[PDB]
DNA sequence: CTGCATCCGAGAGCTGAGGGAACCCAACCAT
DNA sequence: ATGGTTGGGTATAATGGGAGTCGTCTCGGATGCAG
């Protein structure tokens, strides 16, 4: 439901040394399927840091 | 209710239909290299001949849609009045049919296919003619039928 | 359509007779706030909303009610317009 | 202004040409002389490709009191 | 429209040209057609 | 002569053609005081005359006169007065009006006969003088100003004056016109029902009589105003009153394309 | 004598909608000339004055027609 | 997924550069790169030469020009509204005949616009092009009399503005007499003008019967070549004193002055040809040693003659035959009005040159080029030809480039348009396209160039054809214009060939444009390829044959406006033009040459060639098109991937891996549904939205300045007085949205305060507008290359973008022709699904098709369905491709996968499938007997499947046609259009509601309305929609008033518009009175006009 | 108010003409270039067709109502309604006759 | 004094949305 | 008290301008011909 990207501010650009522009990653995440293990929870913040 | 390319039903009369005219043709070229006719009889019996081929052609397809497939999709719009004209279905099936040149005068030889066979290019290209002029006579007659509404409410609205 | 339109053309020779009496008598009903209608409490035209029914705030749909009721006399020159409205006032303050 | 621009080739800016004039003359002075001398448009300059936008069809009035603030 | 006699006060003069004039958009094509029509 | 928004000057043309008149009057009157010769004063008399011809009538008697740099004739009183774009026919048998909005329209299948589609937003800018008051008779604003102030801003509308607009357009009726109109049908009267999106929904049996499709086209929505207006448009002018055709006396508003075909 | 449609319709009596119509300055001119006063009796020239046309809910024979109740008129009656 | 493709017939030759037509033209008129001395007599350098030298004494004499470079690059010139173009310097000598000095000087004249490489202009920061113009050929013409039948008139026609018209005709009475700016005056004085005796005209026309007998006439023979001249000009200038000198100036420039008069290389041509005579220059006459000597009217005179007596070897022109019409491109229109900016040059120097000091001048001050900027600053800004460029997507400006127009200065007018000017004639086969075409008031006068066409250096368009010799088609092709190729017998493309010999007895060909059967013996031409009849638009249409020509042209056209989609896919069913159609467009991005990629970003693309040298291509992102629409170019490769020369770089907008990508493939049934497809209406599934199917990017430019005024400069600034925080969030320090800010309507997005102290005058979001705030650019007095408008100290622009998703409301197209709104959003459970589970996504009416016979896209389907199951796409040229077996097989192996699938998993026959394969037995159309495997295999090969209705789960009672299909989303949105007003701005004069949408307007009420208004006999309503929603300032605000207070409206009053009347009338002197019923003064304005 | 019944047109005398105008146009300026408010005897002289503003002379000694009529001594500007703006006319005093184009042509 | 008979000039041709070139010289009035 | 404005003067001799448009149809006066 919601995406937090360092140094970007809109949907609409594009991020240095990433191939890919801000709307790509969107529709990418879109696809990504999540199982919670725990039926109490309600909502989870998964991190990811890389470097090319 | 649906439309497949297999629904447009070309009777098998039409070919016989096609070579009686083949037949016919090579007579009125002896009538015209012995003398018997002219240019402007060779003509008018060129346009006779296709004529009454393309009247009977849709009478062929029609008894044949009456006769063998009473429930196509195209047959029950057109009897149904819901959408479609006899000429549209008998371009459909049979053939398109003699066309008029720009000059308003018919050609020689008639498109002797269908929309479902495929045109070739020549007569796509002569048909171009009749739908062009079809354009631009809406185009003029709406302006004029403006105008004479405009006329008749100003001198009949009091 | 509006209930009744039939009997309402029926009742009247000229159609644009019943618009200016349906308009008229709407006018009759706003200037004094519904005060002055023909209709008995169980006929009165009702609006369903969530809170509950209340009265239908467009006067047209009373005057077409009370025209369709036929209680009402409409005519040419039945009453002077000055003493019409100050009788209308005296009723129906 | 004409002379600078064939003399060096290219449109001039305010300053070249205040310098040009000599004492007494800024940028900011010829601005305003360039700014009073211009002359009004006609209300009817034809707007698109078909004759029947005119420019003054686009003007409102903002002196009259609208029907909001009269009520 | 209503398949009775006419209301008296109907401005029949606008129907009756709004009513030649409608056919002649379209329905008419083009002596013959339209041209016949303006010429009567 | 008004100053544009981007503070430059607009003029009509009119006093363009007034300067000249009063140029040629002021230097007739200074030759007449000099006692010039007769041919001086015979061609200041022919170009007054032809500055008061261009006033009156530019483009009729020789070449038209035009402002310099431009070829576009000047335009006088008359041309004003006459023409396709002149007052009478541009102004007086035609006007633009408020109250009023234009949109694409959208098939309706399950409306009723007498009823339209009509988008939340455009009923709220259409009707919003009488959603301000019926939001006055509730507690939804103390006065008319507050009301405003709090409807004139998307994000600051709430639930309560949907519900009041809905109160509002009870048993009234608007006009829905497509043009070109042909004959009156063009233009008929319709019960709205809210709905939502930006598409005005069209009952598929009056697609007949406003000879209207629905490969991008679009109408326009009025609104009535006064008591005669709304009887006048529900008596007179109800799409369900009005079933035969005045040309020919046949039904005009009945089942079509797929009606047909499924019965 | 039989004229066309647009020939009739500029020799009406209103000059007001004849000069709406087509030729406007001869229509005007005319007008002018002869002091025409136009009665108001079409359509159009109500339109172009902003007033009720006389057709319709505007027409004579239905625009003054009143309308009252049974009690009202029983109290006028009494008076 | 592998690409299958039809077709036999091989193309010799590729399609030529599709945007040559305005590059090779402008490049021709500019000769930039032509070193002076080696420049031909084309273009501005002939404009040059033919103006200068400029004799008064001195001479002032043209040497050579150049062009520099231009001062700021494209982009610059885009973001600061600046003109791209060059300087232009002409070097000049100065010398004085009685003196000899010679002052040599280099002059700048002023800048001329550049084309770019894709073929467009940048005016004043806007893209624009030029569009070519078709015009009648200059020449000589030979027409029949339309009043009496037997007689002839002969025409001279020149370049438009460029000498007057000259019409020769035999009058009833028997004498020849000619016609020129509107004078009839017998032609046998001119003759002995000329210097022609009775006995040369008696030997020269004296065959032809009684013409030449009537052509004498002794009192005109007898006249004096110079008392002829003066003779002639009382007859042509009545009045004018008859001075000798004024005469011969008179007569020498009407026909003989090579500056006024010029017959163009095509009028040269046209009379040579035409005449089997020889020209000497470009003129009718030539004024040698104090003699008038002709040229062209007596063999104008012997053509005549020979026509009218009905000589063997003479015709009539057709004067809308192709070889007598000609196209002018963008070239030779700049170069005209630049020989007319050249003129104004020449007269201002003339003067200067009179007036000046003669002691101390130079080149410099005598020459002002002012005029010549002034010239070309209106070609390129006012001129109807120069219209913005369309850019919706790369197609769009490439169908812009290609298009030619009846209109424009000089041409025709849309109201008096007849018919013979908008039919296609036959000589367009192959030069213009017959199918696309504008379909309003527009029809037939704007027109595309055809895809083959090239337009050669005379403005005839031209066509290739292939040699054949002795039945042999060979690899030699000939471009031929229309006159060259009515003379040969020319055979269909189609005809079928063994090797490169003509296989078949009888051959389809055409003779003159007529069709014809022929034996291979006589055939002397052959067509190239289908795709040289028509544009490259329709040429992206698939199983064109099948099309009404009425429906091709609604999908050419309709092609032009779809939008660009972030997720586009290329059609599964192409003709094979996507590919060179992107390319040429310049819309992706190729290699240059063989080398390896070494830095990949969203921004940029680092090539490493096999040269040794490191290439950065910087990738234009998220930037506005003319119309909105978003144009991205988005990278293709990888880190260390090889490259050859013309691999793929990076992706343009709407296209898909190097292929046109306009919309999307989607799975479609033809049938109806619920209604709510009622009349050309189309219902579309969730599963559409949900994974961003036809969602677009649309930016918007709100622009705001701060000027001068006499209470004090404006300013952009933070603090403003009377609102609060809430609506300030978003702003800076500046008064500037920040970057990434979502804006919803009435949001600040540039804060200002105007002296009243001060009061609220910021710029805000529209209504119905609005979005995420993505660039602010701001430009200050003073910044380098900026040029504002006096007054103004600066200006602020704001780009802010949306996110469009498909919603009702929307217009989805095919290439056939097919449009439609979409009427209704359904759950995925709600539509109709294979038995497989698949939910279709689009349900298309099956009225559509019977009435306006589009029949490719039910061919389309089928080749979609086959490709669904198969994973594949196909190629299918127009009029040589798929045809019904192949589909028949494609659809056989496709209904193979498709139940092996489901009969390897252990699943028979459904009751269902039972009950639908009875009716359809019913029906008739699968065989009794068979087995329900082999009856579902029929339908299959039919096109038809068995489908499941989603509200009940029962099968539809018969087979429904479905597959894919590609449909694109229209630029036609119900977002830009939905509008409504109650109260607004109100026009200066009438006192009327504004008109349009960006003014916050109303609707017009016009006169069909009214009258509709009036039949229904509802007076009122008029007359409250006509004064109190209008003009009457009084009645509306107590209107509004009283509808606020709860009352009901008041009674209206006299409309502000018929006051206007009245004080217009009367500026007439014309005295306008309204009066009562007793003939008394009624005074309608209040006593305020009164004395 | 008597309601409107019918409209009369005919042709205007010079009298007519000279009693509808509020005062004759002698100069062809229409604004001062420096103050933007109109020329004394110009096109826009507010002496003549009225005030720019409601209720306020063109030098400022009146800026109240109730000075309805009143002519201001210094500038000569009727204290009323701006819109008279849009009714009152002027008038040009010909040195010598010249015809009406439309009963010429 | 009729009647024909061209001969010339005047005035029209759908709606709606959207369209963007002298210098000096010296007195004189407003504020 | 101050600038910006308003009107007047300049002395070899100087003497009839200059841009130009063409693919429409229909109607009603106007002029010139035979009877
Ligand atoms: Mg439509
Ligand atoms: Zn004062």
């Amino acid at each position: 439901t919601s995406v937090y990207i360092e140094d970007v501010l809109h949907e609409f650009s594009t991020i240095p040394g990433v191939k890919e522009d801000v709307v790509e990653i969107i529709l990418n995440l879109k696809e990504l399927v999540v199982r919670f293990l725990n039926p109490s929870l309600q909502t989870v913040t998964l991190l990811l840091k890389a470097e090319g | 209710i649906t439309i497949g390319i297999d629904d447009a039903v070309i009777p098998e009369e039409k070919k016989q239909y096609l070579e009686e005219a083949d037949r016919k043709l090579l007579q009125i070229e002896q009538a015209y290299e012995m003398g018997f006719l002219t240019d402007r009889e060779r003509y008018d019996q060129i346009l006779q001949l296709w004529t009454e081929t393309t009247e009977k052609v849709t009478q062929a397809v029609f008894k044949n849609f009456e006769e063998n497939y009473p429930f196509n999709p195209l047959y029950v719009m057109a009897q149904s009045g819901a959408r479609g004209n006899p000429q549209q279905i008998r371009q459909l099936c049979g053939l398109r049919g003699l066309m008029q040149k720009p000059s308003g005068e018919t050609f020689e030889v008639p498109v002797r296919s269908s929309f479902r066979e495929g045109l070739t290019v020549l007569e796509y290209f002569i048909s171009s003619h009749g739908a062009r002029k079809g354009g631009a006579d809406t185009a003029l007659r709406t302006a004029d039928s403006g105008y004479l509404t405009r006329k008749l409410v100003d001198v009949t609205h009091e | 359509a509006e209930p009744g339109i039939d009997k309402l053309f029926g009742m009247v020779d000229s159609k644009y007779r019943l618009t200016v009496v349906v308009a008229k008598r709407a006018q009759q009903l706003l200037r004094h706030g519904f005060k002055n209608t023909v209709l008995e409490p169980e006929e009165r035209p009702k609006m369903q909303t969530l809170e509950g029914l209340f009265d239908d705030p467009n006067a047209v749909t009373w005057a077409m009610k009370e025209l369709l009721t036929g209680r009402l006399v409409f005519g040419e020159n039945l009453v002077p317009e000055d003493r019409l409205q100050k009788e209308m006032e005296r009723l129906y303050p | 202004a004409r002379q600078l621009q064939q003399e060096l080739g290219r449109e001039p800016t305010y300053e070249e040409i205040a310098e040009a004039m000599g004492p007494g003359w800024d940028a900011k002075r010829v601005e305003e002389t360039l700014k009073i001398a211009q002359e009004p448009v006609s209300l009817e300059t034809p707007i698109g490709d078909e004759k029947d936008s005119f420019y003054g069809d686009f003007i409102p009035d903002e002196h009259l009191p609208s029907p909001v603030d009269a009520a | 429209s209503m398949a009775r006699p006419v209301s008296i006060g109907e401005a029949v003069g606008i129907v009756a040209a709004q009513s030649i004039g409608e056919p002649g958009t379209q329905l008419t094509m083009r002596t013959q057609g339209l041209p016949r029509v303006i010429e009567l | 002569m008004v100053q544009v928004d981007g503070g430059r000057f607009a003029t009509s043309d009119l006093n363009d053609l007034y300067r000249r008149l009063i140029n040629r009057n002021n230097r007739l009157k200074k030759l007449l005081a000099q006692g010039a010769p007769e041919i001086i004063i015979r061609n200041e008399k022919r170009m007054l005359q032809e500055a008061v011809d261009a006033l009156l009538d530019n483009g009729r008697r020789g070449a038209p006169v035009t402002n310099p740099g431009s070829d576009r004739p000047l335009r006088s009183l008359t041309d004003i007065l006459s023409g396709k774009q002149g007052r009478f026919r541009q102004n007086l048998l035609g006007k633009r009006v408020d109250y009023s909005g234009r949109s694409v329209i959208v098939v309706g299948p399950q409306l009723k006969l007498h009823q339209c589609g009509l988008p939340k937003r455009m009923a709220l800018e259409l009707f919003k003088p009488f959603l301000l008051k019926k939001m006055e008779e509730k507690g939804i604003a103390p006065n008319v100003k507050a009301a405003r102030r709090m409807l004139e801003r998307q994000r600051d509308i709430k639930d309560e004056v949907w519900d009041a607009l809905e109160e509002v357009i009870h048993g009234k009726v608007v006009l829905l016109n497509r043009a070109p109109t042909l004959h009156r049908l063009g233009i008929q009267a319709f019960q709205p029902v809210l709905v939502e999106g930006q598409s005005i929904q069209l009952h598929p049996l009056v697609c007949e009589a406003f000879n209207a499709d629905f490969d991008g086209d679009q109408m326009a929505v009025h609104v009535p105003l006064s008591s005669f207006a709304q009887a006048e448009a529900r008596i007179q002018m109800l799409s369900a009153h009005n079933l035969l055709s005045p040309a020919s006396g046949e039904p005009l508003a009945k089942p079509s394309r797929d009606i047909i075909l499924g019965l | 004598l039989l004229m066309g449609v647009t020939k009739s319709a500029l020799s009406t009596k209103s000059w007001l909608s004849a000069a709406s119509f087509q030729n406007t300055t001869h229509v005007l001119t005319e007008a002018a000339i002869a002091g025409k006063k136009d009665e108001l009796i079409g359509l159009k020239e109500n339109v172009i004055l902003g007033r009720l046309i006389p057709a319709g809910t505007g027409s004579d024979f239905v625009r003054f027609t009143q309308v009252v109740d049974q009690k009202t008129l029983k109290a006028i009656e009494e008076a | 997924m592998e690409i299958k493709r039809f077709g036999r017939i091989r193309e010799v030759i590729p399609l030529p550069p599709l945007t040559e037509i305005q590059v090779e033209s402008y490049r021709r008129a500019l000769q930039a790169d032509v070193p002076p001395e080696k420049r031909e007599n084309v273009g501005i350098q002939a404009a040059f030469r033919e103006t200068f030298p400029i004799e008064e004494g001195l001479v002032l004499d043209f040497l050579e020009y150049r062009l520099g470079e231009p001062p700021f690059p494209q982009d610059e010139c885009r973001e600061k509204d600046l003109t791209y173009q060059a300087p232009l310097y002409a070097r000049l000598q100065l010398i004085h005949k009685d003196t000899g000095l010679i002052k040599e000087d280099e002059v700048f004249l002023g800048h001329i616009p550049l084309m770019t490489e894709d073929g467009s202009f940048i005016i004043n920061g806007a893209d624009r092009v030029i569009v070519s113009q078709i015009h009648r050929s200059p020449g000589v013409y030979f027409t029949p009399d339309p009043a009496r039948p037997g007689r002839y008139i002969a025409s001279i026609i020149p370049l438009p503005k460029r000498g007057p018209w000259i019409d020769l005709e035999v009058e009833p009475n028997g004498v020849v007499s000619m016609k020129v700016n509107k004078r009839k005056f017998p032609l046998v004085l001119l003759l002995r003008v000329l210097g022609y005796d009775q006995e040369t005209l008696a030997r020269e026309l004296g065959a032809y019967g009684e013409l030449v007998q009537g052509l004498m006439d002794e009192s005109v023979f007898a006249m004096r070549p110079e008392e002829a001249l003066i003779r002639l000009f009382t007859l042509l200038r009545p009045g004018d004193p008859p001075k000798r000198d004024k005469a011969v100036a008179y007569v020498y420039g009407l026909i003989a002055d090579p500056r006024r008069y010029d017959l163009g290389e095509a009028g040269r041509y046209k009379a040579e040809e035409k005449l089997g005579i020889r020209l000497s220059g470009r003129t009718l006459a030539r004024f040698e040693d104090g003699e008038f000597k002709d040229e062209v009217f007596l063999p104008t005179l012997r053509y005549l003659f020979a026509l009218t007596a009905g000589v063997p070897g003479h015709e009539v022109d057709d004067i809308d035959h192709l070889g007598n019409r000609r196209i002018r491109t963008v070239g030779e229109l700049m170069t005209d009005q630049f020989r007319v900016g050249l003129a104004r040059l020449a007269r201002g120097v003339r003067e200067r040159m009179l007036m000046g000091s003669e002691d101390s001048l130079t080149p410099a001050k005598l020459v002002n080029s002012r005029p010549l900027e002034a010239a070309i600053r209106e070609f390129f800004s006012r001129s109807q030809l120069s219209q913005f460029k369309d850019e919706t997507n790369p197609l769009s400006s490439l169908r812009h480039k290609r298009r030619i127009s009846a209109l424009g200065p000089g041409g025709l007018t849309r109201e008096r348009a007849g018919f013979d000017v908008r039919d296609v004639h036959r000589t367009h086969y192959g030069r213009i396209c017959p199918v696309e075409t504008p379909e309003g008031a527009n029809i037939g006068l704007i027109t595309s160039l055809a895809a083959y066409a090239r337009v050669d250096e005379l403005g005839f368009i031209r066509t290739p054809y292939r040699r054949v010799v002795g039945g042999v088609v060979t690899d030699e092709v000939v471009y031929m214009t229309a006159t060259e190729e009515d003379r040969y017998t020319i055979a269909q493309a189609n005809t079928p060939l063994e090797g490169n010999r003509i296989a078949a007895e009888r051959v389809v060909a055409r003779r003159k444009g007529e069709p014809v059967i022929v034996s291979p013996e006589e055939v002397e031409f052959m067509d190239v390829s289908p795709k040289q009849v028509f544009s490259v638009n329709t040429n992206l249409i698939p199983f064109l044959e099948h099309d009404d020509a009425n429906r091709a042209l609604m999908g050419s056209n309709m092609q032009t406006q779809a939008v660009p989609l972030i997720r586009a896919q290329a059609p599964v069913v192409m003709t094979g033009l996507e590919e060179r159609v992107v390319r040429d467009s310049l819309a992706a991005l190729y290699a240059e040459e063989d080398g390896e990629v070494a830095k990949v970003d969203g921004n940029r693309i680092v090539v490493r060639y096999e040269d040794g040298r490191l290439v950065e291509y910087p990738l234009r992102r998220f930037y506005r098109s003319n119309q909105g629409t978003a144009l991205d170019q988005r990278p293709r490769v990888v880190v260390g991937q090889r490259v050859r020369k013309g691999d793929l770089l990076a992706d343009g907008p709407a296209s898909e891996n190097g292929f046109l990508a306009l919309g999307q493939n989607v799975l479609v049934a033809i049938m109806p549904f619920d209604g709510y497809n009622f009349e050309d209406a189309i219902v579309i599934s969730e599963e559409l939205l949900k994974r961003d199917f036809y969602t677009s990017i649309h930016i918007e430019r709100y622009e705001i300045e701060a000027r001068d005024t006499k209470l004090g400069p404006e300013r952009i600034t933070r603090d403003i007085p009377h609102l609060s925080e809430a609506a300030l969030r978003d702003l800076d320090e500046e008064g500037v949205v920040r970057i990434g800010a979502e804006v919803k309507p009435g949001d600040i997005l540039v804060g200002r305060t105007s002296f009243k102290d001060v009061k609220d005058t910021s710029l805000r979001v529209p209504p119905g507008e609005g979005g995420i705030v993505v660039r602010t650019v701001r430009l200050r007095r003073g910044d380098p290359g900026v040029e504002l408008k006096p007054g103004v100290r600066e200006v602020v622009r704001v780009y802010v973008a949306q996110k469009r998703k498909l919603q009702v409301g929307d217009k989805l197209a095919n290439r056939h022709g097919n449009k439609g709104v979409v009427a209704k959003i359904l759950p995925v459970e709600d539509m109709p699904h294979l038995p497989d589970g698949t939910p279709v996504d689009v349900i298309l009416n099956p009225l559509g098709v019977p009435s306006r016979m589009n029949l490719g896209q039910i061919l389309e389907t089928h080749l979609g369905l086959a490709g669904y199951f198969l994973g594949q796409r196909y190629i299918s040229p127009i009029f040589d491709g798929a045809k019904e077996p192949e589909i028949k097989e494609l659809l056989a192996q496709a209904f193979e996968v498709y139940f092996g699938k489901r009969k390897g998993e252990g699943f028979g026959v459904d009751k269902r499938e039972v009950e639908v394969l009875r009716r359809a037995e019913k029906l008739g159309l699968v065989t009794p007997g068979k087995t329900p495997e082999e009856q579902l295999k029929e339908l299959f090969l039919q096109g038809k499947v068995v489908l499941y209705d989603g509200r009940t789960g029962e099968p539809i009672e018969g087979p429904i046609v479905v597959g894919q299909m590609f449909i694109m989303k229209l630029y036609h949105m119900v977002e830009d259009k939905m509008h409504a007003r109650s109260t607004g701005p109100y026009s200066l004069i009438t006192q009327q509601p504004l008109g349009g949408k960006a003014q916050f307007g109303g609707q017009r009420f016009g006169e069909m309305e009214v009258w509709a208004l009036e039949a229904y006999g509802a007076a009122h309503t008029l007359q409250e929609m006509l004064t109190l929603k209008s003009d009457d300032i009084e009645g509306r605000n107590a209107a509004y008033e009283a509808i606020i207070k709860g009352e009901d409206v008041p009674e209206p009053s006299v409309p502000e518009s018929f006051r206007v009347l009245v004080k217009e009338l009367q500026a007439l002197a014309l005295d306008v009175q309204t009066l009562d019923e007793k003939d008394n003064p009624v005074d309608i304005f209040e006593g305020l006009a009164s004395k | 108010k008597k309601e409107v019944r019918k409209v009369r047109i005919a042709l205007a005398s010079p009298e007519k003409i000279r009693s509808w105008s509020y005062g004759e146009v002698e100069k062809p300026e229409t604004i001062n270039y420096r103050t933007l408010k109109p020329e004394r005897d110009g096109l826009f002289d507010e002496r003549i067709f009225g005030p720019i503003k409601d209720y306020e002379c063109a030098c400022g000694k009146y800026k109240r109502q109730r000075f309805e009529g009143k002519v201001c001594e210094r500038c000569g500007v009727e204290v009323t309604k701006s819109i008279v703006r849009r009714y009152r006319m002027g008038h040009i005093e010909l040195a010598t006759p010249a015809a009406h184009i439309w009963f010429v042509k």
